[PDB]
DNA sequence: CTTGACAAAAGTGTTAAATTGTGCTATACTGGGAGCCGTCACGGATGC
DNA sequence: GCATCCGTGAGTAGAGGAAGCACAATTTAACACTTTTGTCAAG
């Protein structure tokens, strides 16, 4: 609708980062190295970043359109485009807080 | 006050051309902490976000005329002068 | 020992 | 055609073989043919001798010697396979337990090792490679001016790359001699106090200069221990480590004194011995015996420094691009150096091997695990810098690539950093290093040409040969100098004129130092072999080179390398001379080795009975694809019972004429402009040449796929393809590889493969679509292979490797690997690029019915005209005068020999002319035609320019004009001569590998790329146009808004916007409005990702959403 | 254990773990020095570690057990044969239950993944990235032919009668986008199972017809 | 150069303003299949087809010659954009 | 470029900056030359 | 982390540095859970931090981290956004385009100003959605799906094909492009001419503009799309409208090398 | 349009079995290995 | 006024690119077995 006229930068608190992220990655893996799809919690997680394929769950339950903006509760992937997967961003709890470089060095 | 090209095209107001440009690190930081905000006047903004540029047709004193034939202008006037 | 290395760092810790 | 030969120079000694440097190198490298115990120290022998004994201190690994054995395969199962071309390496070791004292000997596989083959090249993986020699700064000692400080000097200690650091001495303002290593500067009589010195020794020694002494005479550290000396030099230059003297020894010791660590190489610790004046007993700094480190060269580099900033007579600075401080690693050094590093990581995987696990029970197979020197060898000559991909469009390529110097690569300088310096032609390159010879853009300067008589010594060092010149009479005796001994004498040129052996001119041209000079004949002391070891095997090449710029002179002899062979090919009309040694040394062609008979000639071999009785026979290279794709092919100039001679030719190899090098063809050409066609370096050329194929060249195209194992299921290689009609399986065999000698075009089927395709539901619309045709879809799609767009031609030869053959080594996963050969014959046609040896390229714009080009009065056609305009500006003045030698040997039937420098001069051409009109004249006289109208109004025109003598006959008048190389030429269109007298002559051209089929691309649309989703790059990948920022600056000068919109969005990553913008055209309407690109979108995420809150605002500063909704969390 | 896909000091912190659990199991009373029993769990401490985290695909521990005894036994046997063994020999050198097509998917498994910012030749400006198509989303070509395809079968849908359209387009997924089923679409409409698969046949051949008189529609079915 | 092209910059302020008037002509041109044109049946342009002439379909070239006829008011606020579009859709269907 | 008051909307800065920086290959390179360009 | 042809998998840097930066986050979080020494708390916080600079801006203090196995420091988000390879410079300020051919160029002396030579296989690739829907027009094909692949084979492309292709592009003009463009006459339209072969013609009179010669220089063709495009490119970019140089006002194409000879 | 059957595809447990994750091994062992110059040269801003 | 750190250095192409073992816990393939769907036949 709107036209987009300007263009904001500032810096991120940890509410808007937590708020950006749908999910945490607690994990390293990325994919199973046998049946080549993405690891549950890890940087390639269907659960977080979207599904792979166009209105699919992981355990491959929903296959259509008709339950869009639906999420499975056998896999908990939810049922949209795949493109969103280019979209959604995740986050990582650290331990202890640690220091931007950009504002250090 | 006389600065040099390079040191007078970094200090510009829109933070996109100059990070665009060259210190990009020192660009988005500085423009980071104090919340700029960049109003898309120059080309190289336009151009990024893949607008259409304010100059030649794009610009605001031309991109806004309208062209009409003599039987539709009259149709349009005489139908609403009427009242 | 080195503040920019590492590992001569934690060598040094452990040292004493 | 009879060959006459021009000059005056009797060179005494014949051209070194071109392709030595590689071979010998690597021949010393390897010592394979030596016994083992005659082999001498240097190489691999060299290295063994170096990283062995391995000792644990009570273990010993001793090596005993080494052999390499039979390849596996032949070169061309290697070529065929992927192989690489190499031999087993073994090593005799033997394990001694000092305690017990029992010795346990055995042989161990220590890799396979790649060969070189006998031009010298290599095989890896299957592909030529070449590796090119570097060239560097020579190691040792140096004496440098301080730029900041005048009167101050510095010296330099330099090892071997990778072999030890840099040491600097400078004499610092405080008056103490300060030694620099590793960045950190330290007193240098700390470190002399280490190596035993007192001070009245100092004193005795470098006390008789003055008060640089005084600077390094500090009494705090005198008479402190050697000890305390050595442990406080220790906690200077690595601080932090706790202070221990073992530590401390063994650091100093691997620093300065380690052998293994520290290498002055050869070359290093000559230079130092000639430099210094003293005697090393080894190659490094300092020696640690008996417990006590032992000076080698820091006080006599001290004392130079010394005695040079006092400023007696015998001291100088050195010249860092001084070419006798400048030296050459060939192939043999850089794989030594490889085998070397790989042979130390071999030596610590042994020694922490042999600290664990059944010590008692050890053998030397158990210890030694040969994987690390196999890896480093590996990566040096696959992924080094100076291992390249042979240049093998024609043999004169190939021996360039192999003579070719580079100052880049691992260890050598930077193309962006060097600049100014190392780039200029130092006055020692004469006779070394081939001026003119080397790559105009960013790399001018830093790769060049080794000269034609110049050869690497054992050091690295360039000589060139001199002829002594003893009481002014020049003997055969010749020299072998480098630069460094060559600054020593006066030599005289080449061109001195000689009556017998006595030197005739009172006035001698000579050098002293570089510096040209005229000396009489009793100061001569050596003359110049010849004016060819000045220039390069590529440069030389070129007749009347002393007519052409250098700069011109330069692209003619980078060019010659680039011409493709020709099925017609022949050699040029003037020569030089070294043809017949350029076609002999690039082992293209096949020759007698003794006198015999020939038994049997074919096509695919020649069968010769030698005098000795043995039959040999030889198969002849027929159809090869080179790394260009050109073909190459031996043909077979002998006939059966033909009685040859040693070294007499048997079959021409690629681009050559019964022995002599045939880059191009030799056509009538003729120097005027004609129409615009000739504008600004374009070639208007005749249709003559096309009917009888000239300029055709044959090149070979090669296709691969290959068969894989899948998760779904095994791709098949099958002719049997879904939803194809028999049409396009017209031409493929029951196995479904198309059949050899079928003529293949774009969009045509070479294999039939099916792959797979991924189980997933289809759309609605299709399942409708099946259900109304009842047509069940299948489980396998096309996955085939096709001929690219603008490519195709002959299918020659298919090869199909599978996973069971013996020697393949295919990949997991791959079952088979099926390769289509296609061959095409191309013409010459508009755009290709036609170029010839004094720098005049261009491509043909224009090609012209016989009936359209200017005839010569006997009705003669030329072929090719050539535009006058690019001779004043290029002043390349050689093309006419091989012009005018071309049209003189044209009309008499004779090739000529002019070497550059000492050749044909006008006076000559003249008289050749001359007898070329009187045949060329007399033949109409004989026949009964007199003058032309035409040429009466020529002479007439011509006589008003000053070209001819008024009041001569019309014959006189043509003959001065035809000593003047003009001939009165007709128009082909009109009938009507030519205003004026035209330059017409013969003219060799070559063919280059740049060619306008090979170069024209165009998409409309295809493959876009993973993450910004961009149109991919390169005609291969079938990409787009890279729309740079300039392009982009003059679409916003022009003010063409929408246009650079378009091509900002629609064109090339608006996805919602190409979609619809290609459905709108082809429905028949206008593209609708672009959208926000996709590029944006990644670099506001990026952002993002860096903790930054990118925002779009619209007109009242409320948050716009650019993602369509797709990442706000409900 | 450096070189093995771990830093040193992540090797380091891997066997203060291992170095926690030996002081928590660690017993005085046998009267063994500490280091000796320490050694034991630093050691499998950092091996665990390594297995675990030296590889951007995870694989398991026994696999990479198994791979590692496979690369043992394959150096072994060329360093023994003078050359690279083949599948064969190295099977059989593994022992039981091992052949060749298992070793191939063995190596096959344990190929690491390649960067996709590795440089190509010596000019700095080139990538792998720059030579991998994407084939997820679809082309402009495929959007617009299947565009052109849903609008030349709505096109064809409309020579059907009303309802046998509808059912034609429920059946096959054209409207909720996914398929229904008779006794589905029969609770819509209230019509029985067996009545549906009759007109909805009645419609297919009504389609077949107008297609066969019209040839409209076979192209898209490549 | 463009047919009378020296006429069209004389007729304008700005080129720019020339070039937007011509896109948008030959845009009206296009939408409404070319029956809205302002020329007679003898200034139409032609293309020669092997067939024979038929009407050009560049409708930058029929805007261009319609701008040299002078019968088209181009400017700045003449009509509403939607009353402009209705009324042009009324007069010419499409 | 058209012998005429220029038109409103003409981006006559990348107009100069080309103009400027077109000859600069053309300027000697051996305080004289590119590098007084550059300085200046 | 995609899967090439052969079936390798190739994945980008930026999931090495976050799975170091997960790994040591959570032996972070393991190692405090088990109460461990202050040395070991600070040596693994000290870690984490490095690895988060690392994910950061790589290199920019201490030693860049390397992919083992290999000397080639890690690609972080500030190289991604920086440098003439980063995203500004390589994907933002400048892009690749559809609809863009390559060619060498010849000399076409019988051309017009307004005119170049464009080949007919570049053309017809450069059109091929016009010329799909002309040969659906005609009676060439029934639709564009067959249309289309009765152009991908050569061998079956007939000859009214061509006829198609000329009504096309009858008023149209392309885009002629030569680097470096050094100012903004190096971008030129022309109206294209089919001709035959495989090398474009260049009118003699804007080579001194573009800068090329013929001993083998090489151009690219663009094509606008829509009407802004085409009437920006025939009225502003028009080879036959720009006569005078933008610099100093002097005229720029002018006789040249053999026009002036023979005049 | 409506009934009543019937063969086959699909959803639902159940389990032995490959496959994966976790723990422990007790002589004594206690601060790293690379790496090293045609160091690129010139501005520019900052800190002492 | 000297040290010290830090950023910058033209475009488009092409073509060549080293541990084992034990035992519990969590998937996974095979096997029945029962509805759940297409068909078929008539009225
Ligand atoms: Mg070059
Ligand atoms: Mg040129
Ligand atoms: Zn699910």
């Amino acid at each position: 609708k709107k036209e987009v006229r300007k263009v904001r930068i500032a810096l991120a608190s940890p509410e808007k980062i937590r708020s950006w992220s749908y999910g945490e990655v607690e994990k390293p893996e990325t994919i199973n190295y046998r049946t080549l799809k993405p690891e549950r919690d890890g940087l390639f997680d269907e659960r977080i970043f979207g599904p792979i394929k166009d209105y699919e769950c992981a355990c491959g339950k929903y296959k259509r359109q008709r339950f869009e903006g639906k999420v499975c509760e056998r896999c908990g992937v939810e049922v949209t485009k795949s493109i969103v997967r280019r979209y959604r961003m995740g986050h990582i709890e650290l331990a202890t807080p640690a220091a931007h470089i950009w504002f250090v060095k | 006050l006389l600065m040099g090209v390079t040191k007078s095209a970094l200090s510009t107001k829109s933070w996109l051309s100059a990070a665009s440009f060259q210190n990009t690190t020192h660009v988005l930081t500085e423009a980071a902490i104090a919340g700029k905000k960049d109003e898309l006047i120059g080309l190289k903004e336009n151009v990024i976000l893949g607008r259409l540029i304010p100059a030649g047709t794009g610009s605001d004193f031309v991109r806004f005329t309208q062209v009409v034939d003599q039987k539709t202008l009259k149709a349009i006037e005489e139908a609403r002068k009427e009242a | 020992i080195s503040t920019s290395d590492p590992v001569r760092q934690y060598l040094h810790e452990i040292g004493q | 055609m009879e060959i006459k030969r021009f000059g005056r120079i009797r060179e005494v000694i014949p051209l070194p073989p071109l392709t030595e440097i590689q071979v010998e190198s690597y021949r010393r490298a390897l010592q394979a043919d030596v016994p083992p115990e005659k082999r001498e120290n240097v190489g691999i022998q060299a290295a063994f001798r170096e990283t062995f004994p391995i000792e644990e201190e009570g273990l010993v690994l001793d090596f005993l010697e080494y052999r390499l054995g039979e390849p596996p395969f032949p070169q061309d199962e290697c070529r065929e396979k992927d192989l690489t071309y190499q031999a087993p390496l073994y090593a005799r070791l033997q394990l001694i337990h000092k305690d017990t004292g029992l010795i346990k000997e055995d042989e161990v596989f220590l890799g396979h090792i790649p060969l070189m083959t006998e031009d010298g090249s290599f095989i890896i993986n299957g592909a030529d490679r070449v590796i090119v020699s570097q060239i560097h700064r020579s190691p040792g000692v140096y004496f440098t001016p301080d730029p900041a400080r005048p009167g101050r000097y510095i010296a330099s200690i330099i090892p071997l790359p990778k072999r030890g650091p840099w040491i600097d001495l400078e004499v610092e303002p405080n008056g103490v001699v300060s030694m620099k290593v590793n960045k950190r500067k330290f007193p240098l009589v700390l470190l002399l106090r280490v190596l035993g010195y007192d001070q009245e020794t100092l004193a005795r020694e470098l006390g008789a200069y003055g008060e640089l002494v005084q600077g390094l005479m500090d009494e705090s550290v005198f008479a402190m221990r050697p000890e305390e000396a050595l442990i406080r030099l220790f906690t200077l230059l690595r601080p932090g480590d706790p202070p221990k003297r073992d530590k401390a020894v063994a650091y100093v010791y691997g620093l300065i004194a380690d052998p293994r660590r520290y290498d002055l190489g050869e070359a290093g610790r000559y230079k130092a011995e000639e430099k210094l004046g003293i005697r090393l007993s080894g190659r490094t700094l300092a020696r640690f015996e008996d417990g006590e480190f032992k000076d080698e060269v820091f006080l006599p580099t001290l004392r130079y420094l010394f005695a040079l900033t006092a400023g007696v007579p015998g001291h100088e600075v050195d010249d860092i691009d001084h070419l006798g401080n400048r030296r050459i690693r060939t192939v043999g050094e850089l794989m030594t150096d490889q085998f070397r590093v790989g042979l130390a990581r071999l030596a610590r995987g042994v020694r922490e091997r042999m600290l664990m696990g059944s010590e008692d029970s050890l053998t030397p197979a158990k210890l030694v695990n040969s994987r690390p020197l196999e890896a480093a060898i590996r990566e040096f000559f696959s992924r080094s810098q100076l291992s390249q991909f042979k240049d093998e469009t024609n043999p004169l390529s190939s021996l360039r690539h192999k003579r070719r110097i580079s100052a880049l690569g691992p260890g050598g300088l930077t193309r962006e950093r060097a600049g100014f310096d190392v780039r200029d032609v130092h006055r020692t390159h004469y006779g070394r290093i081939c001026p003119v010879e080397t790559p105009e853009g960013a790399n001018i300067g830093l790769i060049t040409s080794l000269a034609a008589y110049a050869r690497v010594d054992e050091l690295g060092f360039i000589r060139t040969p001199y002829r002594r010149v003893v009481g002014g009479v020049v003997t055969d005796e010749v020299v072998y100098m480098t630069a460094t001994e060559e600054d020593r004498y006066t030599i005289a040129q080449a061109n001195t004129p000689l009556e017998g052996n006595r030197i005739a001119a009172e006035r001698v041209v000579a050098r002293r130092k570089g510096e040209p000079v005229i000396v009489s004949p009793e100061e001569v002391e050596f003359m110049d072999v010849s004016p060819k070891q000045v220039f390069s095997v590529n440069t030389n090449l070129i007749p009347f080179l002393e007519h052409d710029d250098a700069n011109r002179a330069l692209m003619g002899s980078n060019m010659q390398t680039q011409a493709v062979p020709l099925i017609r090919a022949q050699a040029p009309v003037v020569m030089t001379g070294l043809e017949e040694r350029v076609v002999r040394d690039s082992l293209a062609a096949l020759y007698a080795e003794e006198d015999g008979e020939v038994a049997k000639v074919d096509g695919n071999r020649i069968v010769v009975r030698y005098e000795d009785g043995r039959l040999v026979e030889y198969p002849l290279r027929r159809f090869y694809r080179s790394n260009q794709g050109t073909a190459l092919d031996q043909r077979p100039r002998v006939v059966v019972g033909q009685r040859v001679r040693k070294g007499d030719l048997l079959a021409d190899g690629p681009a050559s004429e019964n022995g002599f090098l045939a880059l191009g063809q030799n056509v009538l050409v003729a120097i005027m402009p004609f129409d615009g066609y000739n504008f600004e370096d374009a070639i208007v050329i005749s249709e003559e040449l096309l009917k009888r194929d000239f300029y055709t060249s044959i090149h070979i195209e090669r296709y691969e796929i290959e068969a894989r194992d899948t998760k779904l299921g095994p791709e098949r290689i099958t002719r049997d393809i879904p939803h194809l009609s028999e049409a396009a399986l017209r031409d493929l065999d029951e196995e479904g590889v198309v059949r050899i000698g079928a003529e293949v075009k774009p969009g045509d089927i070479l294999v039939g493969r099916t792959s797979f395709k991924g189980e997933s539901e289809p759309t609605p619309e299709e399942r409708l679509l099946r259900s109304i045709f009842g047509e069940k879809a299948r489980d396998v799609k096309d996955t085939s292979l096709r001929v690219p767009p603008g490519e195709g031609g002959i299918v020659v030869r298919t090869v199909r490797l599978r996973r069971g053959d013996p020697g393949v080594e295919l990949k997991p996963g791959v079952r088979e690997v099926v390769r289509v050969y296609v061959a095409q014959k191309r013409k010459l046609q508009v755009g290709d690029k036609l170029a010839n040896r004094h720098g005049n390229k261009g491509v043909v714009a224009k090609i012209l019915p016989v009936e359209d080009m200017p005839h010569l009065p006997d009705g003669t056609p030329v072929d090719v005209i050539l535009n006058p305009l690019g001779v004043p500006s290029r002043m390349n003045l050689g093309q006419i005068l091989e012009t005018h030698l071309g049209l003189a040997g044209y009309f008499l039937g004779q090739r000529y020999i002019s070497p550059i420098f000492d050749g044909a001069k006008e006076p000559e051409i003249k008289e050749l002319l001359a007898q070329a009109f009187e045949v060329y004249f007399g033949k109409r006289k004989g026949e009964g035609f007199g003058v032309d109208k035409r040429e009466v109004e020529v002479l007439r025109r011509a006589e008003k320019l000053g070209l001819v003598t008024p009041g001569k006959t019309p014959e006189e008048q043509l003959k001065e004009l035809f000593l003047q190389g003009k001939v009165v030429l007709y128009d082909g269109r009109t009938g009507e001569p030519i205003e004026g007298p035209i330059v017409v002559g013969q003219m060799f051209i070559m063919k280059l590998y740049h060619m306008v089929e090979d170069k024209m691309h165009a998409r409309s649309t295809g493959p876009y790329s993973l993450i910004t989703q961009q149109p991919l790059g390169g005609k291969a990948q079938f990409g787009g146009q890279r729309f740079g920022e300039m392009e982009v600056w003059a679409l916003e000068a022009y003010g063409a808004a929408h246009t650079l919109q378009e091509m900002l969005t629609l064109k090339s990553d608006d996805i919602e916007g190409r979609n619809a913008a290609y459905e709108a055209i082809i429905k028949g309407e206008d593209v609708p409005e672009p959208s926000v690109p996709e590029s944006f979108r990644v670099l506001v995420k990026e952002l993002q990702a860096l903790a930054l809150d990118v925002q779009t605002l619209d007109e009242k500063d409320n948050p716009v959403d650019i993602f369509e909704g797709l990442a706000s969390k409900r | 254990y450096t070189g093995r896909g771990l830093s040193f000091l992540d090797l380091i912190q891997e066997g203060n773990q291992g170095l926690i659990r030996a002081v928590e199991k660690f017993e005085y009373k046998r009267r063994f020095k500490f280091s000796t029993y320490a050694t034991w769990w630093i050691r499998q401490a950092i091996n665990r570690a390594i297995a675990d985290q030296a590889r951007t695909i995870r694989i398991p521990v026994h696999m990479v057990e198994t791979i590692n005894k496979l690369s043992r036994t394959a150096r072994q046997l060329q360093q023994e044969l003078g050359r690279e063994p083949t599948y064969e020999e190295i099977a059989e050198a593994m022992g039981p239950g091992w052949d060749a097509k298992r070793v191939e998917e063995t190596l096959k498994i344990a190929q690491e993944p390649v960067s996709l910012e590795t440089p190509i030749g010596d000019e700095k400006d080139s990538f792998y990235g720059d030579f991998i198509p994407d084939e997820h989303l679809p082309s402009p070509v495929d959007a617009a032919t299947q565009s052109l395809l849903s609008e030349e079968l709505e096109k064809a849908l409309s020579k059907l009668s009303e309802r046998e359209a509808m059912v034609l387009k429920l059946r096959k997924g054209l409207i909720d986008g996914r398929e229904h089923t008779l006794e589905e679409v029969g609770a819509f409409f209230g019509v029985t199972r067996e009545r549906i698969r009759q007109i909805e046949n009645k419609a297919l051949r009504k389609l077949k017809y107008h297609e066969s008189r019209t040839r409209k529609l076979r192209d898209f079915l490549d | 150069a463009e047919p009378g092209i020296d006429k069209l910059f004389g007729m304008v302020d700005s080129k720019y303003r020339l070039t937007v008037v011509v896109a948008k002509r030959a845009q009206q041109l296009l939408r409404h299949g070319f029956k809205n044109t302002v020329l007679e049946p003898e200034e139409r342009p032609k293309m020669q087809t092997l067939e024979g002439l038929f009407d050009d379909p560049n409708a930058v070239t029929w805007a261009m010659k319609e701008l040299l006829t002078g019968r088209l008011v181009f400017g700045e606020n003449l009509v509403p954009e939607d009353r402009l579009q209705k009324e042009m859709e009324r007069l010419y269907p499409v | 470029s058209m012998a005429r008051p220029v038109s409103i909307g003409e981006a006559v800065g990348i107009v100069a900056a080309q103009s400027i920086g077109e000859p600069g290959t053309q300027l000697t390179m051996r305080t004289q030359g590119l590098p007084r360009v550059i300085e200046l | 982390m995609v899967q090439v042809d052969g079936g390798r998998f190739a994945t980008s840097d930026l999931n090495d540095l976050y799975r170091r930066l997960i790994n040591r986050n959570n032996r972070l979080k393991k190692l405090l859970a088990q109460g461990a020494p202050e040395i070991i708390i600070r040596n693994e916080k000290r870690m984490l931090q490095e690895a988060v600079d690392a994910l950061l801006d790589n290199g920019r203090r201490g030693a860049p981290v390397t992919n083992p196995g290999s000397d080639r420091p890690l690609r972080s988000l500030t190289d991604i956004l920086s440098g003439k390879q980063g995203r500004f410079r390589q994907n933002l300020l400048g892009k690749r385009v559809d609809y863009s051919g390559r060619s060498v160029i010849v000399v076409g002396p019988q051309l017009k100003l307004h005119q170049c030579g464009l080949p007919k296989r570049m053309a017809l690739e450069l059109f091929k959605p016009f010329l799909l829907k002309k040969m659906e027009e005609k009676g060439i094909a029934p639709n564009v799906k067959a249309a289309r692949r009765m152009l991908e084979r050569q061998r079956d492309i007939k000859d009214e094909v061509w006829d198609a292709l000329e009504e096309v592009i009858h008023g149209k003009v392309v885009l002629l492009n030569r680097a470096p463009t050094l100012h903004r006459l190096g971008i030129q339209a022309f109206q294209p001419v089919l001709v035959e072969g495989q090398s474009i013609q260049l009118h003699p009179l804007v080579c001194e503009a573009f800068n090329a010669d013929f001993d083998g220089d090489q151009m690219a063709v663009h094509v606008p799309l829509s009407s802004f495009a085409q009437a920006e490119a025939r009225i502003q970019m028009l080879s036959a409208h720009n006569l005078l140089s933008p610099a100093s006002g002097e005229p720029l194409a002018k006789p040249s090398r053999d026009i002036i000879l023979g005049l």
